[PDB]
């Protein structure tokens, strides 16, 4: 299944407050109006980080798995929730073929729209919130960053349905409001008006003609 | 910096006397042994045959190459022959790309089928580290302290004084190594807890 | 010190199947270094069975496959034939030592199919041996199968003691083995005991072909 | 092919000293610098040493450190062994067959290029002597090759014309400090006197040839 990603997967690009500015940056973002893939079991390629979302009541997800092989003779990244704590763990794991030694690191810390983003040292963002792919705009805050680096090429979820789509290196314009929170954005390369809004650093473009770009 | 050991304390983008009143986002201490002459290839932008297959650097590096002679330690009285060069690869590594490998290089027309010979070369060979090794070909220890200096919040900080805060007067501040002069006031601005 | 201990025998009939072991420690077979084997009967060249741990060497057939993990290798034969009844060795590297490590030795075997009965006699010392004032006796247990035979022979009806020796592998055109047992005396004591005689037993055999290998005949 | 041929074997007293050698026939040694290797008699190969182009060589403490030495000369495409204080278990066949060190080279799984035909360190307080062979009047006839040195020697029947029926037991040694063995042939008993039966020993090592016709009384 393939499903619309519209106005979704924006996150705060760094640990800097910026009230009342239309800031602009090049980074790994989910492309606007592209396809998130929708699911109902499988492993997936961790192309260049992930945007994730799910919508269910009974708190159905434990956590996530990332790495090269997902089986022993290289260190692989695991995350678990056992209600009282989220756990992060990294090991040359002994995993089975259907997971519904020498560990290098460990750490501990429609009912929702369970949004999360992961990017490779390693970083995590979210907007785990009640809203009762879904429409509208919201921005993911950081959750964790881990000062570790790994050759990740595969991804999986410890379980029903969830959405997945991979970030790409793009220029964005970001509307920080009066409070330093992102509230709208322009995906530069989406269409000619979106590079026009980016060319003149604005969320409104007056009537006219504008040189936005070069062709060769 | 004060040590009587170090034969080189070369540093780039940071001075070693300023280094103790500063802070870094992380520091990576990249550690190994070489023949002492090869210190010339442990420098940013140097076109090193050993560097490109063993320990590369950025051409725009920030860090210190802290090296000492260790002949008096590592060269055993019966002769040391423990450590290995890497002599060959298909291509040059990226700025800190390690690449453990087991693969025969072919330097011409011969087929090697994963077994060595003339024109069929394995990547590694012995460092001769005799206790009698003269001067330059001795085991030299190196730590390359790589320093990251990113706009991210710092984590590896110098042993600085920690002054009391003053508000509503002009002061020459330094917070996490970020430094300037100003009137400091507590403010209403709603920083998110991660900013 | 360290050895890749190997099983002394494993067995299949002509055309059948076996898979074996060559077992060291985590300091060798687990220490990233892979394993090799050699076939070698005495005075034959050590014939290497493995290449890269992904191939066989030049001309070495498919039956000589091998498989390795944990703390052991496991070489094989499918399509066993009689010349495979031979000595073999194994090799790798050991981190507990400076250098290489070697295995305990293996004998592949064709199966013990027929109960062939031994021939039994001591080949006589001649009166011509007295040209050097001396005599010689061996008890022969030729022509049996499978495995081994009960060494039993006597002098003056008293039993011969400590005279045991190893059995010899299969003959051509058949599978039959041979074995022997040995004794010595001072030459005048060798005249003084007369009744050198064999009473050998094997799992099919009923009676001996025993003659009189006396001294001075 | 790296056709490796071993050479320069010797026999000296316990606690004596030697020099020995082996060569890659017609093929340059600088690509394929093999280490010394040997059998332990009745058991596997024993780890003697490793080698490298640069030197960096190591030996086993278990039997060969403080005694053996290793070197080569590419004008002569030959390995050498300067050796001190002989020990009895040194007595074996020696092959010069693989090159890469304790530090991994070639691949994490090796391949072994050529095992030759064997040179020998040999050790005893005996000296060269010929066997006390006689006709052993038996047919299923055989011989016992008492009291000789050194081993090995070529043993056959009718100068090799009777080889198809021949079988030889495990080797023997006597309180004299000297070797023996027994060889057997199984042939018709009724053909005696019209067919000839001879045991042959081509004894170039002892300088005492044996080629004697046998018949019983
Ligand atoms: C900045 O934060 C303030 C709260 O600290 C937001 O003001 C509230 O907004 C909600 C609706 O979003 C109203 O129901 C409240 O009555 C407001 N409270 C106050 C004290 O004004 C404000 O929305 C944020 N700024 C922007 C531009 O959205
Ligand atoms: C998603 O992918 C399909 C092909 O599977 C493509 O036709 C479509 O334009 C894409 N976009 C949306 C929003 O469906
Ligand atoms: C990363 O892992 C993949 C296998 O998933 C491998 O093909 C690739 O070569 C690895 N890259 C590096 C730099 O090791
Ligand atoms: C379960 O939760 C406790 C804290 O309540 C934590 O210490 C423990 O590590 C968790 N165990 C697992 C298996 O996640």
């Amino acid at each position: 299944a393939y499903t619309n990603s519209f106005t979704r997967g924006v996150y705060y690009p760094d640990k800097v407050f910026r009230s009342s500015v239309l800031h602009s940056t090049q980074d790994l973002f989910l492309p606007f109006f592209s396809n998130v893939t929708w699911f109902h079991n499988p492993v997936l390629p961790f192309n260049d980080g992930v945007y994730f979302a799910s919508t269910e009541k009974s708190n159905i997800i434990r956590g996530w798995i990332f790495g090269t092989t997902l089986d022993s003779k290289t260190q692989s990244l695991l995350i678990v929730n056992n209600a009282t704590n989220v756990v992060i763990k990294v090991c040359e794991f002994q995993f089975c073929n259907d997971p519904f030694n020498n560990c290098t690191f460990e750490y501990v810390s429609f009912k929702n729209l369970r949004e999360f983003v992961f990017k490779n040292y390693f970083k995590i963002y979210s907007k785990h919130t009640p809203i009762n792919l879904p429409q509208g705009f919201s921005a993911l805050e950081p959750l964790v960053d881990l000062p570790i680096g790994i050759n990740i090429t595969r991804f999986q979820t410890l379980l029903a349905a969830y959405y997945v789509g991979y970030l790409q290196p793009r220029t964005f314009l970001l509307k920080y409001n009066e409070n330093g929170t992102i509230t709208d954005a322009v995906d530069c390369a989406l269409d000619p008006l979106s590079e026009t809004k980016c060319t003149l650093k604005s969320f409104t473009v007056e009537k006219g003609i504008y040189q936005t770009s070069n062709f060769r | 910096y004060n040590s009587a050991s170090f034969s080189t304390f070369k540093c780039y983008g940071v001075s070693p006397t300023k280094l103790n009143d500063l802070c870094f986002t992380n520091v990576y201490a990249d550690s190994f042994v070489i023949r002492g002459d090869e210190v010339r290839q442990i420098a940013p932008g140097q076109t090193g045959k050993i560097a490109d297959y063993n320990y590369k650097l950025p051409d725009d590096f920030t860090g210190c190459v802290i090296a000492w002679n260790s002949n008096n330690l590592d060269s055993k009285v019966g002769g040391n022959y423990n450590y290995l060069y890497r002599l060959f690869r298909k291509s040059n590594l990226k700025p800190f790309e390690r690449d453990i490998s087991t693969e025969i290089y072919q330097a011409g027309s011969t087929p090697c089928n994963g077994v060595e010979g003339f024109n069929c070369y394995f990547p590694l060979q012995s460092y001769g580290f005799q206790p009698t090794n003269g001067v330059g070909y001795q085991p030299y220890r190196v730590v390359v302290l790589s320093f990251e200096l990113l706009h991210a919040p710092a984590t590896v900080c110098g042993p600085k004084k920690s002054t009391n805060l003053v508000k509503n007067k002009c002061v020459n501040f330094n917070f996490n190594g970020l430094t300037g002069t100003g009137v400091l006031t507590e403010s209403n601005k709603k920083f998110l807890p991660f900013q | 010190q360290s050895v890749l201990t190997q099983p002394p025998s494993v067995s299949g009939a002509p055309g059948q199947r076996v898979t074996i072991s060559c077992t060291g420690s985590s300091s060798n077979i687990g220490a990233g270094y892979d394993v090799h084997w050699y076939q070698q009967l005495p005075g034959t060249a050590p014939k290497l069975l493995i290449y890269g741990n992904n191939n066989r060497p030049s001309g070495v057939p498919d039956r000589f496959s091998d498989s390795k993990s944990g703390t052991s290798a496991s070489l094989a034969i499918t399509r066993l034939q009689a010349e495979d009844e031979a000595d073999y060795y194994c090799q790798s590297y050991d981190s507990s030592l400076s250098g290489w490590v070697f295995g305990g030795g293996t004998k592949l075997t064709v199966l013990g199919q027929p109960k062939a009965n031994p021939t039994v006699t001591l080949f006589p010392p001649s009166s011509e041996e007295l040209q050097a004032n001396k005599a010689t006796l061996v008890c022969l247990i030729s022509d049996f199968y499978p495995g081994a035979v009960t060494v039993a022979w006597k002098a003056d009806s008293s039993p011969v003691k400590a005279g045991v020796e190893t059995t010899t592998p299969s003959k051509q055109s058949n599978n039959k083995y041979a074995a022997s047992s040995y004794l010595s005396l001072t030459p005048e004591q060798w005249k003084s005991h007369r009744s050198y005689s064999c009473q050998v037993t094997h799992e099919g055999s009923t009676v001996e072909k025993t003659v009189a290998p006396t001294e001075c005949s | 092919e790296v056709q490796l041929v071993e050479s320069g074997g010797g026999l000296v007293q316990p606690g004596g000293s030697l020099r020995l050698s082996c060569a890659a026939s017609g093929v340059t040694f600088s690509s394929y610098w093999m280490s010394w290797v040997r059998q332990a008699p009745g058991k596997g190969l024993e780890w003697v040493a490793n080698i490298r182009q640069d030197g960096s060589e190591k030996y086993s403490v278990d039997s060969v450190k403080g005694r053996f030495t290793i070197s080569r000369d590419n004008a002569k495409n030959s390995l050498y062994l300067q050796m001190n204080s002989l020990r009895a278990e040194d007595t074996a066949v020696y092959y010069c067959a693989r090159a890469r060190r304790a530090d991994n080279s070639g691949y994490y799984g090796f391949h072994f290029d050529c095992w030759g035909q064997g040179t020998l360190v040999t050790v005893s307080s005996a000296s060269t002597k010929g066997p006390s062979v006689f006709p052993l009047a038996p047919a299923a006839l055989g011989c016992l090759v008492k009291d000789y040195f050194p081993e090995p020697v070529t043993v056959s029947w009718n100068s090799g014309a009777l080889t198809s029926g021949v079988h030889t037991f495990p080797a023997v040694l006597q309180s004299s400090g000297l070797y023996s063995l027994s060889s057997v042939v199984t042939v018709p008993s009724s053909s005696l006197g019209t067919q000839t039966y001879i045991c042959n020993v081509n004894h170039k090592p002892s300088n005492t040839k044996v080629d004697k016709k046998v018949e019983p009384k």
